[PDB]
């Protein structure tokens, strides 16, 4: 703050700036996918699709 | 869902098996000629005396 005073006056009261904390979390979930593919299937799909 | 159930291809192989019976014996032994003519004449010989 910066506040009106007279020159043969006092002096104000005590002021100053703050910061704050933002804290954005990055800890609980996650993206995933699966697959599930046999082993005949990886077999027979390599000597036939073209 | 799958990815290749429909682009995968069906192929035979050189596997042919002969199941019909054509065969050709008795033709195979008659000992062929070629009669370019109309028809065949010889002549057989009876008996009488």
């Amino acid at each position: 703050t910066a506040t009106g005073v007279a020159i043969t006056g006092s002096a104000p009261a005590a002021s100053m700036d703050a910061t704050l904390p933002a804290q954005l979390p990055i800890s609980a979930a996650s993206v995933q996918s699966t697959f599930t593919l046999n082993l005949k299937e990886i077999e027979e799909s390599k000597e036939q699709v073209t | 869902a799958k990815l290749n159930l429909a682009v995968l291809n069906n192929v035979f192989s050189e596997l042919l098996t002969q199941e019909i019976n054509r065969s050709a014996t008795f033709l195979g032994l008659l000992s062929k000629y070629p009669e370019r003519k109309s028809n065949i004449q010889w002549g057989v010989g009876m008996g009488g005396t």
